[PDB]
């Protein structure tokens, strides 16, 4: 989508791997606030979102923290307060035409700035001072959005760019967004340590005999000692035992 | 020396443009007092903005202020003819108030 | 809020030159409000001169201080700077402006030309 | 890849000229990919013709475009040239390679020779 | 006149041989995008390399090219015989893509 026309989406309820990103592309800008990208695959979220669109090559800096420009000041601006990243690949490939690709606009006059995240489509014509020009042409009667018009023998300063901007929240977070991703083969007949699916306890594994209802996760003898439970892989009923000790 | 103003300005009718008010002088402390005056052709100086980011109610709503470090970027966006005229910024120092070196903008 | 100057508009070399701003709307009796003056060359930038606070503690500036005592009247609501020692510098006009602390100077009176020459 | 060619091979003084190009291994629907037409006189240097985007946005050669009415029907991957009024310029070979945006023309086609003469 | 090709060529079977075909002409753009196509005799053109330091993967290892400004240098390192053919330059300008005037490769 356009500048003017980013398509916001929330992503939730998903094992998010960020690191699917990396065998994409070169990633030419690639810079996180608020959370490095390395341990970001551990971390859990409230809300992810993530607009996309597309820029000219020289304005890519200008998607950042309080930075003022032309892009920034009329038609997408985000806040002080962001915490998230952008990820933007220099795609010229798929988006420019011989001639000039009159495809992709971006509103270049406007009378004041925007509030964070505020998406407009108005596109009527600009004013003129005085009572304007209305549909038809004079001292200043300029259309707001303009065409980018991509070819093939523009600098690497106008040269297409797709962008996407990750907004998160880390505040509260009733994880809805992370990945935990990590079993480990079973023992069975051994002293383990043993961690399923949050319970935590040691002691010798061995083969069940009672019907768990379908419902049910844990098992409880007298005075609350955990006795059985069942795997979240395989869904065997398994046996806890405490390995043998005494004292001499 | 106090303050620092470029020369002069000229951008066409209908665009933005921003102005810098460098300080070029060591300690003038936080620099966080920062008020534009605009300068009639023998007029009285009015202000538009003090307090960087805010905006004393009676002026427009196009004039907003930053602060880069050691500047303040006064920005006019929607430049009207009405806008050619003087700008000057001013803020105190260590033990004095100081005035910027004047900027000039014309529209054509 | 508004302002006038007044005083006598001709002087010649080393005289007493004596201006008085009266004021209306405010006074210099509550907190924060102050009254400094400020000159201006034909063409040129603006400068300070002094400035006094609502508890009659006086600033100089430090370039040119020791001069221009700045005396006020509260019962009339009125300022008056004085600089003596005329010279052909001191051909400027003249502002007696209204200062808060951070909106500093935001209030400036008309002003009026005022010649040292023969 | 793969391109084929086909049409009359003869036609005569001020007629319409058409010619069918079959691709296979793909089509005009993914992104970047478009088809082109190119020109060969006998011995001379190549030419362009039109080019047909993946979008159906169109493009023509400037110095003879108001002809060559270039259609496409992208369920069997196939596109059609058309320029009316043969002139004898217009008797040599003719190409249909697909065109990326670096790669230009990596996929040629073979090329059919046609006569404008009675 | 938009670019410009040298008439032909010979050089003797396994030496190396640059040739240049210069646009002598200003606002071809950034002139980025070179590809060079081989015309077989009385073939159709096949693409021997394009992004003149690039290469296309389907080609030997002796072609390479160059650019020594305004003109692309497509360099043919030990000569075979198999090697007589003709050789064009391809590159858009602002307004339509153009070729080079050809050249003539025999090997002897």
């Amino acid at each position: 989508a356009s500048v003017y026309a980013w398509n916001r989406k929330r992503i939730s309820n998903c094992v998010a791997d960020y690191s699917v990103l990396y065998n994409f592309a070169p990633f030419f800008a690639f810079k996180c606030y608020g959370v490095s990208p390395t341990k970001l695959n551990d971390l859990c979220f409230t809300n992810v979102y993530a607009d996309s669109f597309v820029i000219r090559g020289n304005e890519v800096s200008q998607i950042a923290p309080g930075q003022t420009g032309n892009i920034a000041d009329y038609n997408y601006k985000l806040p002080d307060d962001f915490t998230g990243c952008v990820i933007a690949w220099n795609s010229n490939k798929l988006d420019s035409k011989v001639g000039g690709n009159y495809n992709y606009r971006y509103r270049l006059f406007r009378k004041s700035n925007l509030k964070p995240f505020e998406r407009d489509i108005s596109t009527e014509i600009y004013q003129a001072g005085n009572k304007p020009c209305n549909g038809v042409a004079g001292v200043n009667c300029y259309f707001p959005l303009q065409s980018y018009g991509f070819r093939p023998t523009y600098g690497v300063g106008h040269q297409p760019y797709r962008v996407v901007v990750l907004s998160f929240e880390l505040l509260h977070a009733p994880a809805t967004v992370c990945g935990p991703k990590k079993s480990t083969n079973l023992v069975k007949n051994k002293c383990v340590n043993f961690n399923f699916n949050g319970l935590t306890g040691t002691g010798v594994l061995t083969e069940s005999n009672k019907k768990f209802l379908p419902f049910q996760q844990f098992g409880r003898d007298i005075a609350d000692t955990t006795d059985a439970v069942r795997d979240p892989q395989t869904l065997e009923i398994l046996d806890i035992t405490p390995c043998s000790f005494g004292g001499v | 020396s106090a303050l620092t103003q470029p020369a002069s300005v000229s951008g066409s009718p209908g665009q933005s443009i921003t102005i810098s008010c460098t300080a070029t002088s060591s300690d003038v402390g936080a620099y966080q007092y920062v008020s534009w005056y605009q300068q009639y052709p023998g007029k009285a100086p009015k202000l538009m903005i003090y307090e960087v980011s805010k905006r004393p109610s009676g002026v427009s709503n196009r004039f907003s202020g930053s602060k880069s470090g050691n500047t303040a970027s006064l920005t006019i966006s929607g430049l009207q003819a009405e806008d050619d005229a003087y700008y000057y910024c001013n803020s105190y120092t260590t033990s004095s108030v100081v005035f910027g070196g004047g900027t000039k903008l014309t529209v054509l | 809020i508004t302002l006038k100057e007044s005083g006598p508009t001709l002087v010649k070399p080393t005289q007493t030159l004596t201006l008085t701003c009266t004021f209306s709307g405010f006074s210099l009796s509550t907190g924060g409000v102050s009254v400094g003056w400020i000159r201006q060359p034909p063409g040129k930038a603006l400068e300070w001169l002094a400035l006094i606070y609502w508890d009659d503690d006086k600033r100089y500036s430090p370039s040119l201080e020791s001069r221009l005592t700045i005396t006020k009247d509260t019962s009339k609501n009125l300022v008056v700077l004085t600089l003596t020692n005329m010279d052909p510098v001191d051909t400027a006009t003249y502002y007696c402006a209204h200062k808060t602390i951070p909106t500093i100077f935001d209030y400036w009176g008309q002003g009026t030309l005022v010649t040292v020459s023969s």
